[PDB]
């Protein structure tokens, strides 16, 4: 992801 | 002086105070956190729970959950933890010194307020309680004896039309819909971007986003069009570690779901055809003096706009002879708890009690009989 | 522990070793056993007239009467076949077991065995439950004197089995913890979403109990349980009676268990309150380092 | 009170102390020395086995061997001719009247700490022990209850974040690149200007080479050009034998492989963004608190200009707004004992004892108990 | 022509084959590997990057890079030379001349499905294309239109219940938690018996080890009480070099994380927790088929004894008037691709691609009305 | 709730 | 170590 968890 | 204390106790902020003020003296969320993990170092701060503000400052480390949900409380021993921290450390006040009143929402379990009077009375032991509707208390803020309050409470909404103080238990309505639940759909909508907030401390940063941002929209597909042509209308939030957000469309999409239960996948209706609807419970003569005497409350009403388009809504709803006059004061955070401070500071109420001793004679079933 | 058992340890052991040893082959010796159990059960394993070959289980309970009213036998019948003989002097039930003519698989009646008084309590209170199964109203309702201050009141309908516990604690700290544990009996159908509507009072004696002389009081407790056709039905009324049967026994338990519970909490307190004070004390300038036994260090 | 030996043992060199002191009472390379030659002069006295600075300084007749290897155990016979050396010789106490407080690196074999125990209660009978976390030891010792420890010793590195004292024990990362490793990608690097150190013995003065010219450079390959276009940062330095030799680019070389282990022909990530990465393991809540609160230790990072070039490459990796502190003390070296003469010291610390009688009853398994 | 092809690229594994089969014609694992080493040898097959089972078979001397992590797509460059591998080599089929069918799991981010559109449409110029949840194709494997489906891949699970084909949106719930996570929890718990995997070509060895040996309790604290107290749970496994490896209480400590997230460190629940709540979500009437409707999927569903245990937890969590039934099917590993075969040889699905007009016409963002 | 939604 | 690096 972009925010939150990475992905 | 000695005087009563008046604790909202909200679903979402509990906020508590005396009787006699204009603004409550304590006001911080309703949690609860314990920690997930093991202390590794000696002597540093190993405390079983913390409450209230505390839970927010380290909510890093701990799991938060709410003790009321959708207005009713469904964990009592974190409810009693609330109220201890409260009285306690809060007001710093001792309970067996003063007379309470608490709050409820409208169609309530009578469970809910009979253990509330029964903790009050058998552990806290105040020498008397009283728990009032949350609407009526905010019609007594904005200072008036007619008109339809719309308490969006933030853990529940209801509409209580009240006439010449008449009020008519036959066309309250609550709807479970309110800030917890946008704050979920703003979770659930705020992946699209790829932004991903699972734990219950990143719950709380969107509900700051979501306190800050979101706005609704005087016309939705309108907004919607202009928010897809034009990145003219987008806003940058930091959230508490350095990353920064940009968040466009989603901003009119949480509130809007206040008037359109069928995102969040409910079969209700929106807030305005909710107020409409309880309006056109009450008899005819007076709906006209409803219909000028419109009051919001509650935190979740405090979106920008939303007199707007709740004006906009009755308008077309009702009929074009009627003046509508949505009353949104500024101050409507804490016209619930407003209210309270008025109504037990009256010479008037001082007989409408519940005494200690009537409820050591007849249980505590004696709130149905003695509370409206 | 936390729910309490039903079967009685004493009798399990004593039985067992007793049939351990006849099925080696050794000779029987002396055996007399006296004991209790929960309610005021007094039990007793003897010989019948010095045979060391036959053991005598006798029990004595509280539900004296109940237990020789007519149909009150079909369970203890059922389930102890021939060993069930004539009550002992002074005792109420009497199973025998001959050492020489014990059939295999001697663990089905040590089992069996270890359960007496359950067994005594659940064959006078299944006849309720079958007359409510066989769909008749009005059926006979009755009052089990399970202790020798509360009771017990059991009455079945067409639809439902009504159980009244009238309960009392004897000392005063029981008195006032268990005002709280009964209070907040209520609170557990949250817990599971199928059990059996539970009512408590104390101000006044239910309408249940106003032709029959069931214990009341105004330092009694009343704990209305409803069993409906899903709690007494042939597949889990063993779960029920077994519950039914201990609730009272469970709830003093716990009662005596909240007391050790609150020490552990009031113990912390007191060392968080000699932390407080522990800032009286001066911090000393220089200490001289010891050893584990306390002597001096012996070295730099 | 007691006086508790304190003997944090790690990898490469042995400090030992008392508990409450500021500095270890004895320091010495762990090492375990063997004669590789024939005895001819009879009468002089003679040793099969020389353990530390005796067999460092006649290491020109003897086969270093160390009794640990990047962290772990791995010849027991010279770990308790190590520890035997530590008790009688070094501190010169009896291991039989005081408690012992051992460290270890987070992620180790359990097989490891459970001889260790069994050594320390069935060889020595010492009355009580504990093992703990070298990081967080480490944190104790910098008298601060949050933050990031960056322990980085001769054979292990780890990084342990700590927040308000509860370690996230799912953030913990190790990495076996160390001093050791360092060394000896320093031994292969001198010998393209020339030189060659072969035997174990020459290991030392590589080693000493490296702790006393080798250095961090702040960018790699400004230094690299600057160094291969100018005779300004050769060094020289003269062996036990009269011979000098002159060290240019490798200066710095030596350490860069701490921070791009692609030298060493390995595939994890350096130090730095090992340090990020279990950072952004932990919750967004506390990575604000933790980037402020970035602590180094072990002897490897006493290399001049190592918290600058950390400092430099953490502000390239987190968000611009976030400000980043690399807490390096002067006494780094010994943090690890420091923080533990500071934890056996403690009141409560005699009740985390792993008393004698305890594992006379439960053999080597209580550990995993008792110990963390 | 006809016979689109059908391409489950999720994380982990890609498996891709014709309509109208029942078996994916190639899967292999969705790796890029890329050389870590100076190439010496000249003129022996010197490629840049290897792919699918050429990189498993090579992975000595490559770094592998999963070009997907979590569901969604990080390095564009990789999966493209991954869809390009899987068209050209894998199947020998030219992309334009065939509809595609790819897959993705709900709440992911729309950029990553407007990209894979952009790709599709734009480099390897397809005819046609379509976007499906994985649930709903797996859901098509198992002929039935009623039921819940739990997903589990390498990187995601999620739950989506689907009544009479009407699939509730509001009560799909996602969670990161999978293979990925489970391979990286047994390199870390491997280390306590004192094996250590860390560079990425051994986790592929900890995966193997993961998906040969690992089993789900039946009742965890008994299994751990039974592996502690003999030897008859343990098993050897063979590393590739002839060394021999024996693991025991480890085999079900991993797949356990999936029933308690607290040993990741991750505040969610497990998945029949979360199974349990996307089932009460839904409307009252339909919450008894889906009892009886529980469709398992995924690979990381193909633990011996999960059925059980997800059969055991929800009746637990149950009523206990409702039926409990775990459709786990003989293979489960391919079923989403099963569903999406079945879904693309339907004579009503040609009227739901995405023709290349209506891309050129409408830009890539047709995917979210086009698709559901 | 007790029985409808989940309070 | 056992497997994996030395140690
Ligand atoms: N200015 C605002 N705009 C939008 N939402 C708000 C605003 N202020 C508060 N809220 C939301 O509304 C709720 C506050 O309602 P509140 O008056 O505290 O009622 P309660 O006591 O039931 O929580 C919170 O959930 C908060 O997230
Ligand atoms: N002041 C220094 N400057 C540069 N390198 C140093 C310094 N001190 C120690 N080192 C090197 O760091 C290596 C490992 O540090 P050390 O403290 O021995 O680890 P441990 O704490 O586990 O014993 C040593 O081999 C030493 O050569
Ligand atoms: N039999 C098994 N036991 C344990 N784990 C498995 C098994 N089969 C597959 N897995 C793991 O589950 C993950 C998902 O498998 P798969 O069906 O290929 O879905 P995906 O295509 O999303 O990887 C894989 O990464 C694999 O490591
Ligand atoms: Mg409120
Ligand atoms: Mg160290
Ligand atoms: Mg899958």
């Amino acid at each position: 992801w972009x925010a939150x968890c990475p992905a | 002086d000695i005087a009563a204390l008046v604790v909202d106790n909200g679903s979402g902020m509990c906020k508590a105070g005396f009787a006699g003020d204009d603004a409550p003296r304590a006001v911080f969320p309703s949690i609860v956190g314990r920690p997930r993990h093991q202390g590794v170092m000696v002597g540093m701060g190993q405390k079983d729970s913390y409450v209230g503000d505390e839970a927010q400052s380290k909510r890093g480390i701990l799991t938060l959950k709410y003790p009321i949900e959708h207005g009713i409380v469904t964990n009592w021993d974190d409810m009693e933890k609330i109220w201890h921290h409260t009285f306690y450390n809060e007001l710093r006040v001792a309970p067996e010194e003063h007379p309470v009143l608490l709050t409820e929402a409208p169609l309530n379990p009578k469970a809910n307020r009979e253990k509330m009077t029964q903790i009050m009375f058998e552990t806290f032991n105040t020498p008397a309680m009283y728990v009032a509707i949350q609407a009526v208390l905010s019609l007594y803020a904005s200072g008036r004896t007619t008109g339809i309050v719309m308490d969006s409470g933030d853990g529940v909404t209801h509409t209580v039309p009240i006439y010449e103080g008449y009020a008519l238990p036959h066309a309250i309505l609550r709807l479970d819909l309110a800030g917890r639940d946008l704050t979920d759909y703003l979770m659930k909508i705020l992946t699209e971007r790829g932004y991903s907030f699972t734990t219950t401390a990143e719950r709380e940063i969107v509900r700051d986003i979501k306190e800050k941002l979101c706005y609704v929209a005087l016309d939705f597909e309108q907004e919607m069009a202009t928010a897809a042509s034009s990145s003219s209308l987008e806003k940058s939030y930091e959230l508490p570690d350095g990353q920064v957000i940009t968040i466009g469309n989603e901003r009119f999409r949480c509130p809007e779901a206040l008037f359109q239960p069928s995102f969040l996948g409910m079969e209700s209706c929106g807030i305005h055809e909710t107020t409409f609807n309880s309006i056109m419970k009450c008899d005819v003569d007076i709906r006209k003096d409803l219909y000028a005497n419109t009051v919001l409350s509650g935190g979740t009403t405090m979106y920008p706009g939303i007199a707007d388009r709740m004006q906009k809504e009755i308008t077309a709803l009702a009929p074009s002879t009627m003046k509508i006059k949505i009353i949104a004061p500024p101050e409507r955070k804490y016209s619930v708890w407003i209210g309270g401070s008025i109504l037990a500071s009256l010479s008037t109420f001082q007989q409408m009690w519940i005494s200690k001793q009537e409820y050591d004679e007849s249980g505590p079933s004696i709130v149905h009989r003695k509370c409206f | 522990m936390i729910l309490l058992e039903v079967n009685n340890r004493i009798i399990e052991e004593t039985l067992a070793l007793k049939f351990e040893n006849a099925a080696a082959g050794n000779k029987p010796e002396a055996v007399e056993v006296t004991f209790a159990d929960f309610d005021g059960v007094l039990y007793h394993i003897s010989n019948p007239n010095g045979d060391k070959t036959k053991v005598m289980v006798s029990i004595s309970l509280k539900f004296y009467k109940e237990l020789q009213a007519h149909g009150a036998d079909e369970l203890l019948k059922r389930v102890y076949g021939s060993f069930l003989v004539n009550p002992e002097s002074g005792y109420n039930v009497s199973l025998l077991y001959d050492l020489e003519n014990l059939p295999a698989s001697k663990d089905s009646i040590v089992h069996q065995a270890g359960m007496l008084k359950r067994n005594c309590f659940a064959s006078v209170f299944e006849k309720y439950f079958q007359f409510q199964e066989e769909g008749k109203e009005g059926e006979n309702r009755a009052v089990i004197h399970y202790r020798d201050d509360e009771t017990m009141y059991v009455e079945s309908k067409k639809d439902r089995v009504t159980v009244v516990f009238s309960t009392v604690f004897k000392d005063d700290d029981d008195v006032v913890i268990g005002k709280v544990f009964m209070q907040e009996f209520k609170e557990g159908r949250r817990a599971s979403h199928t059990a059996p509507q539970v009512l408590f009072s104390h101000r006044e004696p239910p309408l249940e109990l106003k032709d029959t002389d069931a214990a009341v009081g105004d330092n009694i407790g009343y704990i209305t349980f409803v069993l409906f056709p899903r709690h007494t039905n042939a597949s889990a009324r063993d779960n029920t009676i077994n519950l039914i049967h201990t609730f009272r026994d469970y709830l003093h338990y716990h009662i005596k268990c909240s007391k050790a519970y609150i020490h552990t909490r009031m113990r912390a307190k007191t060392s968080d309150f000699l932390k407080v004070l522990n800032r009286a004390r001066p911090d000393a300038e220089k200490k001289e380092m010891k050893t584990i036994t306390g002597k001096t260090f012996s070295s730099r």
